RNA sequence: AGCUAGUUGGUGGGGUAAUGGCCCACCAAGGCGACGACGGGUAGCCGGUCUGAGAGGAUGGCCGGCCACAGGGGCACUGAGACACGGGCCCCACUCCUACGGGAGGCAGCAGUUAGGAAUCUUCCGCAAUGGGCGCAAGCCUGACGGAGCGACGCCGCUUGGAGGAAGAAGCCCUUCGGGGUGUAAACUCCUGAACCCGGGACGAAACCCCCGACGAGGGGACUGACGGUACCGGGGUAAUAGCGCCGGCCAACUCCGUGCCAGCAGCCGCGGUAAUACGGAGGGCGCGAGCGUUACCCGGAUUCACUGGGCGUAAAGGGCGUGUAGGCGGCCUGGGGCGUCCCAUGUGAAAGACCACGGCUCAACCGUGGGGGAGCGUGGGAUACGCUCAGGCUAGACG
């Protein structure tokens, strides 16, 4: 399988490049408790079609850049600005966390 | 290797008869029969309350001395028994019995366990057609054990055989009294043996 | 064995330290922190700076002795 | 927040057992109902029903006890000695066919939510399936 | 090159060889591709040597090469046998 | 606490304090001696205890206890550390082994032998 | 606590077996971060190993995988493959020769010297086996490997006799002076016959070669041994190394003399300052045993970092409270999706080990054969109770 992953477009600030947030849920190896664990990904998109706030299917791919190893297969749900915004807020807070 | 040296002393220390001389430990002389008390000075001192570890330890010592063994060997045997499926105490005992010297003793090819071991060592006993010289030989059931052909002629063995002529041989074994031979048939049980043991205690001691 | 090389020398009590460790200016020469004997401790016997006590001194290092005799 | 419902129910049951009132009231779920059914089947409670308190559905619990006891500490013999919700919300545990824990060696029971409905230990073993370890009772 | 060879396991004086399929540049003890048979030199057992024939044949077909001892063993146990 | 807390932080592992800087966990250490002297114990006990100030091939300046009843230790005596607190003496953590180097077997010991490193009397 | 400027993305090119910010030219100005970045320290990593009831924890020696580095650093070349352990160049650091201009080197290969250090091995024999590599082949090479050497370094196996033998010698020790202990131990009788010498003596090794068969299959023949005259078998054949720890409690095993908080012992409580079951000695005993104890270090016991499985009024311990962000967590009903989760199938989980069974070395360790298990992960299918998710409603929560 060319591994198949579900996640949201958090950023377009780029030519052809999309930023994806996969919230993979996993069990902890020890305490049982399952954690929402987020990893950022960078996908090539030859259209700029996919906009700020879309859940998309990200596929394991041959690399195009120093960490950019996925093509977008297809759109799932368009326009859920909720999950976008959370991440943005977290990022903002990160600036506030320092000092 | 061997304990070697003063024997009936161990019996005395234990307080229950060993039959470890064989005869003599059978005659009024094991010291158990004439003298029945701890060895050394305080041999006649009013009994100290044995701490609960102590009783167990004593039992273990009794058992280990009974068959005449190194302790490391014994430990290994115990471990093996534990590893095996079943009743560890019984199975362990059986395995212990299943050692060659013990077998020799119990079939009465020699009248004492030490003696049996000695015999085994020098090139006397023959396992299914070949001589074996190792006390720690594990003899698996349905096995035939003989006296050696050119060692067939010694007087001591004959005498021992005669002593074992008439009286019963342990249920799990059987002997030929003419062709200087014997079969080990079944792997011996708990109730099949009249030992002074309480193997449970030994097992408990080992746990720690 | 009990190796006896112990020097049984007298001395005037100099400096009262803690634990009843009395600097004793000996008849031998230099003062050391020589402490009080167990016997003395048992019998409750107070030494003051102004007594000629016997200090049982060791040959390994003359830095520590033992006040044995009462004054 | 009445946060976990199942756990709350279990707690209520335990309380009832402790203070000996043959019936108790708890809010109404399908899950809860299923659990109660299982309990009834096993024998930990005489029964139940679902009535109404304040225009809100409610599951009554017809408890069980053992015979009135002898001697000091009269306290009627307790059948639910102990209860404990294992899959505490957030600390969610999941077990398989080779992981159903033999509870009390067989004299209490575990409760395992499976693909095949809401069901019990022996049943699970028979059906060879695993699930969620909601609860332990003995 | 891909080689069919014995590998020494066992003990001192008491040898034991595995008829194996492995790579040229490998340790004689190394991570081989495939265990295909076994042989003990000491003839100690009635079932001293045994190969699995089909797998050996398959290996040969791909183009594996037997070293000399291995080849001999194969011959003995009938793999180069043609009917 | 709650498992969530654990997940967030983790349990602060028991960082095992070293009882002995014989360095490296060096099971022995050989070194040379500054001063052979004698020390008062404590509040419970009183006895002139035979000690050695010892410099080590590790590079530390540590005191060390001498065993037996009659020692033969000088100063630039080459000595071997055993390690293992005596209770009484404070700052004191290491024994010396008698039996090798500039600590030889205590003579007139026939019972407790090996611990003091003294050879066997040839029996008649 | 912020880091980052080839740094993140772009177009083109170059480079490469091949993607690529690998690198370059130029444009964009991002990217990662408290779901722990960067920095510091530490550290090969694993199959494993030890432990542990397990979960774990620690460890990663050998043995197998894989990385990385062959004085330190940096680079290429050649080739199928290196940025090249016993191949190159160059700078630095060092030891060697120098007719002072300059070169030689690299044992983290085996063996050993040297140093550190508590501590670690023979400047060993062999190409016989297996593997390597060349060669048509014979053959040649092989400190891979096989073995021997040394070390109780670890594990296992065996010897240091056994059968008699006094209501109890001596020796030595206590005594309540009768006696007891040591102790069937001894001596002495009988027997055996490790050591030891002689007689033989391997299995490991049948190929590659040669001929008949086509140089195929198949058939016959020959040569081949470091271990090693070893193992082992045949005959004889001597009673033929016992030690160390502890002896107050834990903890198995107690008395006497010496000594007088001294000398000392100690793992902790602590013993010792005149009758010390704790110190020195002597017997006795106990523990194991060709070993036992000390020390280091790890796990256990510590459910004393607690997931199984601990707590927080007074013992360590609730922050001074509020608001509030991320986060965590969530009522009832119905439906779908099926991500978690479960199940079934398989693919994988190399071998070695660990586990069972059986077999082999006279047993065992060791070693082989065969099985089984194996957390986890991939794929195909399903299940839908439970979390998640999307949709609709509900009023028990909340708010008005
Ligand atoms: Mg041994
Ligand atoms: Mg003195
Ligand atoms: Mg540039
Ligand atoms: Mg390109
Ligand atoms: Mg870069
Ligand atoms: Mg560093
Ligand atoms: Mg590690
Ligand atoms: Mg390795
Ligand atoms: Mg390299
Ligand atoms: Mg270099
Ligand atoms: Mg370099
Ligand atoms: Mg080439
Ligand atoms: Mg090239
Ligand atoms: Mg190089
Ligand atoms: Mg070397
Ligand atoms: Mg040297
Ligand atoms: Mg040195
Ligand atoms: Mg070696
Ligand atoms: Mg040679
Ligand atoms: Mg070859
Ligand atoms: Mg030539
Ligand atoms: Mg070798
Ligand atoms: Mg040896
Ligand atoms: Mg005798
Ligand atoms: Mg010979
Ligand atoms: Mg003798
Ligand atoms: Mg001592
Ligand atoms: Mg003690
Ligand atoms: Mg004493
Ligand atoms: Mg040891
Ligand atoms: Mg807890
Ligand atoms: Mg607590
Ligand atoms: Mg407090
Ligand atoms: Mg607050
Ligand atoms: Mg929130
Ligand atoms: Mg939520
Ligand atoms: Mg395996
Ligand atoms: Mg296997
Ligand atoms: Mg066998
Ligand atoms: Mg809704
Ligand atoms: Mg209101």
């Amino acid at each position: 399988p060319k591994k198949v992953l579900t996640g949201v477009v958090v950023s377009d600030k780029m030519q052809k490049t999309v930023t994806v947030l996969v919230e993979r849920q996993f069990p902890h190896p020890l305490y049982g408790k399952v954690i929402k664990r987020s990893k950022k990904y960078l996908a090539h998109d030859p259209e700029e079609k996919y906009k700020l706030g879309d859940v998309v299917e990200i596929i394991e791919s041959r690399p195009i850049s120093k960490r950019k190893r996925f093509r977008v297969l297809r759109l799932v749900e368009s326009g859920r600005m909720d999950l976008v915004e959370k991440y943005l807020i977290r990022r903002q807070n990160y600036e506030s966390l320092s000092k | 290797g061997r304990y070697i040296g003063p024997v009936c002393r161990l019996c005395r220390r234990e307080g229950v008869k060993l039959y470890l001389k064989g005869e003599r430990c059978y005659s009024p002389k094991c010291a158990m029969e004439r003298r029945p008390y701890p060895p050394g000075q305080h041999g006649q001192k009013r009994a100290r309350r044995p701490s609960d570890y102590a009783v167990r330890l004593r039992e273990k010592q009794k058992l280990r001395r009974i068959y005449g063994i190194s302790e490391r060997q014994f430990r290994n045997l115990f471990e093996e028994a534990s590893k095996k499926k079943g009743v560890t105490g019984s199975v362990f005992l059986g395995l212990l019995e299943s050692r060659l010297d013990n077998v020799v003793y119990r079939l009465g090819f020699a009248v004492s366990r030490r003696q049996a071991r000695q015999l085994v060592r020098h090139g006397h006993i023959t396992v299914n057609g070949r001589r074996v010289d190792l006390p720690s030989y594990r003899v698996r059931p349905g096995d035939e054990i003989a006296v050696a052909e050119k060692s067939r002629n010694l007087e001591l063995i004959r005498q021992n055989l005669e002593a074992m002529k008439g009286r019963k041989v342990g249920p799990w074994l059987s002997l030929d009294v003419e062709g200087m031979k014997g079969k080990f048939l079944r792997l011996p049980d708990r109730e099949d043996l009249a030992l002074p043991v309480n193997e449970q205690l030994v097992i408990e001691f080992y746990s720690r | 064995a009990k190796e006896k090389d112990t020097i049984r020398t007298e001395g005037v009590v100099t400096e009262a330290l803690p634990n009843a460790t009395f600097r004793v200016k000996l008849d031998s020469g230099p003062e050391i922190l020589a402490y009080i004997s167990g016997k003395m401790r048992m019998h409750y016997i107070r030494i003051l700076p102004g007594d000629r006590v016997v200090v049982e001194i060791t040959p390994y290092d003359p830095t520590r002795g033992r006040i044995v005799y009462r004054k | 927040m009445l946060t976990d419902p199942i756990a709350d129910m279990l707690t209520r049951i335990r309380n009832a057992t402790r203070v000996y009132k043959e019936s108790t009231d708890v809010p109404a779920s399908r899950f809860k109902e299923e659990i109660l059914r299982i309990l009834a089947r096993e024998g930990f409670i005489k029964g139940y029903e679902r009535v109404d308190v304040d225009g809100k559905p409610y599951l009554r619990v017809y408890l069980k006890y053992g015979p009135r006891r002898q001697g000091p500490d009269p306290r009627p013999e307790q059948v639910i000695h102990h209860i404990r919700r294992i899959s505490k919300p957030g600390r969610r545990v999941y077990v398989g066919v080779k992981e159903i824990p033999r509870v009390r060696r067989g004299l209490g029971i575990a409760i395992l939510s499976t693909s095949k409905g809401v069901l019990t230990d022996r049943e699970a073993r028979k059906l060879g399936v695993g699930g969620e370890l909601i609860c332990e009772v003995w | 090159m891909v080689k069919i060879r014995l590998a020494r396991f066992g003990s001192k004086h008491n040898p034991h060889y595995r008829i194996v399929v492995t790579d040229a540049r490998r340790k004689r003890d190394g991570k081989y591709i495939e265990k295909i048979g076994y042989y003990d030199p000491r003839k100690t057992t009635p079932d001293w040597l045994k190969v699995d024939v089909e797998r050996a044949r398959y290996w040969l077909s791909v183009g594996a090469q037997p070293t000399d001892t291995a080849r001999r063993l194969l011959r003995q146990a009938g793999v180069f046998r043609q009917e | 606490p709650t498992i969530n807390q654990l997940v967030r932080k983790g349990r602060e592992k028991v960082r095992k304090k070293s009882k002995v800087p014989a360095l490296k966990g060096a099971p022995f250490r050989r070194g040379v001696c500054t001063v052979v002297r004698t020390v008062t114990p404590k509040k419970p006990n009183s006895a002139l205890r035979k000690v050695a100030k010892v410099r080590l091939t590790s590079g530390y300046e540590v005191t060390a206890y001498i065993p037996g009843e009659g020692h033969n230790l000088q100063e630039h005596s080459v000595v071997l550390i055993r390690g293992g607190r005596v209770k009484d003496l404070p700052g004191v953590r290491y024994h010396i082994v008698r039996g090798v180097y500039d600590a030889a077997g205590v003579k007139d010991r026939k019972k407790s032998r090996s611990k003091y490193g003294t050879k066997k009397p040839k029996e008649a």
